[PDB]
């Protein structure tokens, strides 16, 4: 019945879904080809919220495969479950976005865009009840970021009142992808600040950290990392999928997530992340969830989220577990760690619990955090958008695709005026004074 | 003869919702399809469970109900477990979209979509009924849809059935535990339309439940299943007497005075006893005196807030089983000495008392106490203004920063009426404050009457 869409733009967020689509598909059983044969009803009666059923009982993917390249599709459609796909959902480029938004966003992809918002309507139209957009890109590169931020532009537009979700890879914060990271990720954002209702922050330099360091691997790479994603996506939404103590969809976590309406840019983070060399000496508890849920390391995020104070949480937890333990665990963190939470939102925590357990484990819990903290992200992009565009770098690229630098100043204006909108709410105080003044006339009569 | 209906809106009271009709199942010896296998009427006897029951076909008997939440997901497991044949389908409707925590969402932009629905479906189970007496409701309060839903529902009752028994029992926010962000927003908004049309309102916490049944029943770590199958025992014994014999009775339209000090007041607590384990109740005998006593220790309330606060205006105790008036009687005296309990100077007849025949039947693989003789007692106290208290100003908090205002915004309300529902419950809190005082004087409590 409430049926998201999915998108896939550029090579990473391509990657991210291609793992995503694996992985969710694994956990509704499903076979490579797109049929089934697998031990539950249960399993197969939701999954409709992430699939259509084709004829003579077969299923495919809510998925739309979007590239201005003919690389990274040839891989999907040759990998582990390349064949649920329609094939008609592949719609792509012959030029790339040459890691350029603006190519993706006014040249390249505004060629083609029309062409893929054509399987966006047919799949919205073939949507039951249609409940949201969500997208994996990045924001540092150029097709994800500027392909993607077209594609929002245009479905946001048309589609008004379902929830515009992004899955988005950001810019780490010491060594980088590409040199022009800085303009992608606020040229990018310069649309997405005002066309989502969500948005992720995903530093893959806290992957590759929580990959040696919780997860212990010895090689770690993108299979890993995709996985760590994905399992992100499917466990927020395990609360719509499947049944539990608490069902609970993504706008009705969003409502409570989101304060004040550009607040909407999320700190991930999942447990347990126990590696194999550690399961057997480690007890999987709602203590010991609820305690790597709250370790700054475990976050999936650029910083510890004690350089700010969580405005909101929601904790999205897995399998069969005592809604009291759960709850008890969120009071003490609240009332022993009360310095790391906003005052004036008095308690900060979203709750939701489903039934059904994710692969190979006895619990987990998926969590997702709002910290005033993440302006950790937006003080190094502005400076680095700056220091590059204060001597003029890299820019006949993006003006050679229709932009003016008035744009470029105007965006890296937004973004000190979204720094300092999350620093007016930082460290912000409970109580707000009265006056020292005096009623009626003062004598002594 | 006569009949209530059962309504649950929202995902809390759809969940005690399968806890309540199952509970109700136990005690009457219906199967989960509707069939009555040890039936021995005469026919057209009493009988009460028809007060309940609606009775269909060759003997299939049908709960007096109807269900609701916006999301599919929540109804979808009444219409595929273990009683899915009790319910007559068109009982079970649903959304296309959660109301998503926001009342909003629930009294206007989705909630619209399935309210003259929800009321066609009821048109017709009352038009079934022999003598509807009232509505009995569990809802999310706090929820999106147990809260906009809910108090939508109730302004489109009271047009047509304002003289039938409008009740209904929430889940309350609590003390330190949070399970949502905008839940006092949703509190505040529900109680100010529901305070125009609901004749009582029967408020139980989750915070509260949890620490009875980790001290007194002694559940480990309890579920949310338990709690509906514990919250089950305060509409299960208010109805005993709607479903049995007994030697003194009530009605729907008993409670609304009882337990309703005055009118803006409606807000009970509640309490059910013995509650304790197997193993506790196997080593030690309880006896009606220390029952009766049990029900006044701040320990056992169902909301968090401790009785010593305030002071007590109305009381309702219910005793079902085996029990005699001459011990009761002695026993509410025994309430009537300690001073430990302190009532209202304008409420020196404060007790009201009724006495059921039939036992609590027991629960299935017997898990629980086997006392034959249990009781459940509901009070109007001055020590919900330390309940209210809290979250009136968990609003003032948010709304100076106007944090989440605009979701509300987004589906059609004005600033206008988020500010109009937090001046009554700042009026609420002076309602609290008029009997704050022992004053007789004309106004509070009446010059040419004596108690
Ligand atoms: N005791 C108890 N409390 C519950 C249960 N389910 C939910 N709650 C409480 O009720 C609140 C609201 O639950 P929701 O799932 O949001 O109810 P809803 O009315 O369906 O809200 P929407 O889904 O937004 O329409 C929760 O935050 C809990 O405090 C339950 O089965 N038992
Ligand atoms: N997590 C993740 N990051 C990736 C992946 N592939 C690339 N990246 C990052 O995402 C960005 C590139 O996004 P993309 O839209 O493909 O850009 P383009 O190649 O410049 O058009 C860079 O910051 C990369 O480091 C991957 O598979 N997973
Ligand atoms: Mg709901």
């Amino acid at each position: 019945m409430r049926e998201i869409v999915h998108i896939q733009a550029g090579q990473c967020g391509n990657q991210i879904g291609a793992k995503f689509w694996e992985v969710i598909s694994d956990e509704h059983g499903i076979d490579p080809t797109g049929s089934y044969h697998g031990d539950s009803d249960l399993q197969l009666e939701r999954i409709n919220v992430y699939y259509n059923e084709a004829a003579g009982n077969k299923y495919v993917p809510r998925a739309i495969l979007v590239d201005l390249e003919p690389g990274t599709m040839d891989s999907v459609r040759s990998g582990p479950f390349g064949q649920i796909f329609r094939p008609d959902n592949f719609v792509f480029g012959q030029s790339g976005a040459g890691n350029n938004w603006a190519k993706g966003h006014y040249t390249e992809g505004a060629e083609l865009v029309d062409s893929v918002l054509d399987v966006v309507r047919k799949e919205s139209e073939s949507c039951d009840c249609l409940q949201g957009f969500q997208l994996t890109h990045s924001l540092g590169g150029g097709t994800g970021s500027g392909m993607g931020t077209l594609l929002i532009s245009k479905i946001r537009e048309e589609y008004p009142d379902r929830i515009m979700n992004t899955f988005s890879v950001v810019p780490s914060p010491k060594v980088s992808d590409t040199v022009v990271e800085p303009y992608n990720a606020t040229l990018s954002v310069h649309q997405l600040v005002e066309n989502t209702d969500e948005t992720y922050c995903i530093d893959n330099e806290a992957l590759y950290d929580i990959c040696f360091r919780t997860l212990k691997l010895t090689t770690p790479t993108y299979g890993d990392l995709n996985h760590l994603v994905s399992a992100t996506m499917s466990g927020v939404t395990t609360c719509l999928r499947f049944p539990g103590q608490l069902n609970a969809d993504l706008r009705k976590l969003a409502v409570n997530m989101v304060p004040f309406p550009r607040l909407h840019f999320f700190m991930p983070g999942f447990a347990p992340l126990t590696s194999r060399g550690s399961q057997q000496y480690r007890a999987l508890t709602v203590p010991e969830l609820t305690q790597q849920m709250f370790d700054a390391k475990n976050m999936m995020a650029a910083c510890d989220p004690r350089h700010g104070r969580y405005l909101t949480v929601a904790a999205v937890f897995r399998g069969r577990m005592s809604m009291k333990e759960v709850d008890e665990q969120m009071l003490n963190v609240q009332n022993k760690n009360s310095s790391y939470f906003v005052e004036w939102i008095p308690n900060n925590v979203k709750t939701a619990v489903c039934d059904i357990p994710p692969r190979g484990l006895k619990m987990s819990a998926t969590f997702i955090g709002n910290s005033t903290a993440i302006q950790e992200l937006f003080k190094r992009i502005s400076e680095q958008f700056t220091a590059m565009f204060r001597r003029k770098a890299f820019l006949h690229w993006y003006t050679g695709e229709g932009m003016d630098e008035m744009e470029f100043t105007e965006a890296e204006s937004n973004m000190n005026d979204l720094v300092s909108e999350y620093q007016q709410y930082q460290d912000a105080t409970a109580d707000e004074q009265g006056e020292f003044e005096e009623e009626g006339e003062e004598d002594e009569a | 003869m006569r009949e209530c209906i059962s309504i649950h809106v929202g995902q809390a009271g759809v969940q005690i919702g399968n806890a309540c009709w199952e509970l109700y199942c136990l005690e009457h010896g219906i199967q989960p399809d509707g069939q009555m296998p040890s039936d021995k009427t005469i026919g057209g006897g009493d009988d009460s469970f028809n007060t309940f029951f609606s009775e269909t076909g060759a003997g299939k008997h049908v709960p007096r109900a109807v269900f609701v939440d916006l999301e599919p997901t929540v109804i979808d497991e009444v219409r595929t477990g273990t009683y899915r044949q009790l319910f007559h389908p068109e009982q079970l409707i649903t959304g296309k979209e959660d109301a998503a925590n926001n009342y909003a969402r629930g009294h206007y932009t989705i909630g619209k979509e399935i309210i003259d629905l929800v009321l066609d479906r009821i048109r017709k189970l009352a038009d079934q009924c022999t003598g509807l007496q009232g509505f009995l409701v569990f809802h999310s309060f706090g929820g999106g849809t147990g809260s906009g839903f809910t108090s939508l529902l109730m302004e489109r009752l009271s047009v047509d059935y304002g003289k039938k028994s409008k009740l209904e029992f929430s889940i309350y926010p609590a003390p330190q535990v949070s399970t949502a962000v905008v839940e006092p927003y949703n509190s505040i908004l529900t109680t100010h339309t529901t305070l125009e049309h609901s004749d009582c309102a029967f408020m139980v916490d989750n915070e509260a439940i949890y620490d009875i049944c980790r001290r007194n029943l002694d559940i480990e770590r309890p579920t949310y299943t338990n709690l509906n199958r514990l919250i089950s025992q305060i509409v299960s014994s208010i109805t005993a007497s709607l479903r049995f014999d007994g030697a003194l009775n009530v009605d729907l339209t008993e409670f609304q005075t009882n337990l309703v000090p005055y009118p803006r007041i409606h807000f009970p607590l509640a309490t059910y006893a013995p509650v304790i384990s197997a193993e506790k109740a196997y080593h030690e005998q309880l006896s009606v005196a220390e029952i009766t006593n049990a029900c006044f220790e701040p320990a056992n309330q169902m909301v968090k807030c401790d009785p010593r606060h305030g002071k007590y205006m109305a009381c309702c105790l219910l005793y079902r089983g085996d029990v005699v008036p001459k011990d009761v009687n002695a026993a509410i005296a025994t309430i009537k000495t300690k001073r430990s309990i302190q009532f209202v100077d304008w409420c020196p007849t404060g007790f009201k008392v009724g006495i059921n025949y039939q036992p609590p039947t027991v629960v299935p693989g017997g898990d629980l106490a086997k006392v034959q003789r249990a009781v459940c007692m509901l009070s109007n106290t001055t020590a919900i203004a330390e309940a209210w208290a809290r979250l009136d100003h968990k609003f003032d908090l948010m709304y100076a920063k106007r944090a989440f205002v605009h979701w509300y915004v987004g589906e059609g309300m004005e600033e206008g009426e988020f500010s109009e529902a937090r001046e009554d419950m700042a009026a609420l809190e002076k309602d609290y404050e008029e009997v704050g005082v022992d004053s007789v004087e004309g106004e509070g409590e009446e010059e040419g009457e004596e108690y």
